[PDB]
């Protein structure tokens, strides 16, 4: 390699911590990585950052993925990635992101510990938002194939104050109440229809603050189905014809019998909490969760839907102007 | 599978890495003291075979090959010959290419063996001596391919412009196979980097209706595009078959590559 080369590039590479304060900083540990709260150094701004630090050295599957589509996504309730820092002595990549306070998983958490003790018009907005960022992504051939409350951001206070932000790009291809009965029934490629089917699940759990098909913790997973038939009911042979074709259908075939769920419906079981079967929201709510995925609405189709021509309109700040009363992020202590 | 589709004029490839012909003749001019003209497109054309060699020794599609090259030339477009060893850089884009297009990870042993072993079997007649590179010079070599491109991976190719044009003449079984050879041959110029890839496709079916006598004026007549810019991209195609020609790529490369600037070492 070229010396002189090298020293040019070495001399005029911007290094992630000269550019930013984040030590003891973090936010959030998973598989993505280690995410921070960071702030400029050089103070030209006051504005929070969000910093990843990605999972492992180097560019991984995961990394490249979220680097490449990023890259060239752009949309408002999609994350924009502001810049990436490739540090050469330890081989650790970062990305930077503007920095989303709140996310669903934490905003239902406070909702469903209140229980103990959502606004309906926030629930379209956040629902509104999340098709729009994920029929972006489907119109560009961009399947997210892992959507759950815990990466769908929505900022805090800020000039996009309550906007959705679809974060975490990197699904490159364990709890499954998110996933959709094809997949656990062997489905061989993720489809736009998947997305569609875990926008359903948010959307359920937006209503109610629990999640539709919680279960306890090889794409067979007997203990999920059977919550899921037990919402749902069992489909019938014409609610889902290609159900045969599904590699797990003898297993399915063998395990269940149509009659253990004869009483069970998605209406019967959104009755218990308190959400009408009349409502626009019920009747969106039932075509997302459509067990034949061919069946399913699409992205599109549901922005479409008279649910959100009906008062309230969906706002593009989810709290309204309201008092945002969900907490700020911890910082994390935790050694490692 | 299909990811950013429909999305080029939004695209990096298009507001990044569509560049000026002058602008890149003017960046190529301080490795022109080393090399004439002729032997530096010799030298691209070279290359862009290394890649195609590697790429179908791991068993990759046409795209991750078409992908990795892309990448290599964007290198090349901006820095010199001396800067980073092309040799090293030639796998360095193939391991690369293959993650961005989700193929897989190359492990170490297989892309290392790959680029010995093709090195070996099908360039001796360049390359006296064995690889001389290991896995941390590949991943070395990836920071920095990574950091020039602006983290650009999202690759546009005239393939899937070409398939649909084909399918929109009814053509496909007799135009399709020629066509699409030629836009594996377009690969050996510079046209991925000064041209819109539909536009290249076109041109590519336009030769092939030619070469095989043809008449597709009248569906040629009734696109919407500019045909002085088809018409260059021809003129490039017929040029690079001239060449093809003239050019013994055996007898030729050791005394080429010889010539290429050397990097300066360290203190
Ligand atoms: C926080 C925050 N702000 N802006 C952001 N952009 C992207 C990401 C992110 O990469 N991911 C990956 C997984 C879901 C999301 C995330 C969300 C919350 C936390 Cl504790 C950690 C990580 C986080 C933020």
């Amino acid at each position: 390699m070229d010396y002189d080369f090298k020293v040019k590039l070495s001399s005029e590479r911007e290094r992630v911590e000269d550019l930013f304060e984040y030590e003891g900083c973090k936010v959030g540990r998973g598989t993505y990585g280690h995410v921070y709260k960071a702030k400029r150094k050089d103070g030209k701004d006051d504005k929070d950052y969000a910093l990843k630090q990605i999972e492992g050295t180097g560019i991984s599957m995961s990394a490249c993925r979220e680097i490449a589509l990023l890259r060239e996504l752009k949309h408002p309730n999609v994350i924009s990635l502001q810049k990436v820092f490739l540090s050469h002595a330890d081989r650790k990549v970062w990305l930077l992101f503007d920095y989303a306070e709140h996310d669903l998983w934490h905003i239902i958490k406070f909702h469903r510990a209140s229980k103990a003790n959502l606004p309906r018009g926030m629930v379209k907005s956040l629902l509104y938002q999340i098709l729009d960022g994920i029929h972006y992504l489907h119109a560009n051939w961009v399947l997210h194939r892992d959507l759950k409350p815990a990466n769908i951001l929505v900022m805090g206070e800020g000039p996009e104050r309550g906007r959705v932000k679809i974060a975490d790009m990197g699904f490159a291809r364990v709890t499954f109440w998110y996933r959709a009965p094809e997949l656990l029934l062997g489905a061989r490629h993720y489809t736009k229809a998947i997305d569609i089917w875990a926008i359903g699940c948010i959307f359920a759990e937006l209503l109610t603050s629990e999640p539709i098909f919680h279960c306890r913790q090889n794409p067979y997973h007997h203990d999920q189905l059977d919550r899921i038939f037990n919402v749902m009911g069992f489909p019938a042979d014409k609610d889902w014809e290609d159900i045969k074709k599904m590699p797990e259908h003898s297993t399915l075939m063998k395990d269940f019998r149509r009659n253990t769920y004869t009483n069970c419906s998605l209406i019967k079981y959104m009755e218990k909490h308190k959400v009408k079967p009349d409502s626009k929201a019920f009747h969106l709510l039932q075509k997302l969760l459509t067990m034949d995925p061919i069946k399913r609405i699409t992205s599109e189709q549901a922005m479409q839907d008279p649910y959100f021509l009906e008062d309230p309109l969906p706002t593009s700040d989810v709290f309204a102007g309201c008092q945002i009363p969900y907490p700020k992020r911890e910082f994390l202590t935790e050694e490692e | 599978d299909k990811a950013m589709a429909g999305n080029f004029w939004q695209s990096s490839h298009y507001l990044q890495w569509i560049l000026d012909k002058q602008d890149l003749l003017k960046e190529r001019q301080k490795d022109l003291k080393f090399l004439s003209e002729e032997e530096y497109w010799k030298l691209q054309i070279f290359f862009t075979n290394v890649i195609q060699a590697l790429g179908e020794h791991l068993k990759l599609r046409q795209q991750v090959i078409a992908t990795a090259t892309v990448y290599f030339k964007r290198f090349y477009a901006r820095y010199s010959l001396k800067s980073i060893d092309p040799v090293l850089m030639a796998p360095t884009c193939v391991f690369l290419a293959s993650k961005v297009e989700e193929f897989g990870v190359v492990s170490n042993t297989r892309l290392i063996a790959a680029a010995t072993s093709v090195l070996k079997t099908r360039f001796s007649y360049a390359f006296p001596k064995e690889f001389p590179y290991r896995m941390n010079h590949i991943l070395e070599c990836e920071f920095y391919l990574l950091e020039l491109m602006d983290c650009c991976l999202i690759v546009y190719h005239p393939y899937r412009p070409l398939l649909q044009y084909v399918q929109d003449m009814g053509q496909e079984d007799m135009l399709l196979p020629l066509a699409w050879r030629i836009v594996n041959d377009t690969y050996r110029t510079d046209l991925c980097l000064l041209y819109p890839p539909f536009m290249i496709a076109l041109a590519c079916l336009h030769v092939a209706c030619v070469v095989q006598q043809k008449d597709a004026r009248q569906w040629f007549a009734e696109l919407s595009v500019d045909m002085e810019k088809i018409l260059e991209i021809i003129r490039v195609i017929l040029k690079l078959y001239e060449q093809w020609k003239n050019f013994d790529e055996r007898k030729e490369m050791a005394t080429i590559l010889s010539k290429m600037p050397k990097p300066k070492p360290p203190p």
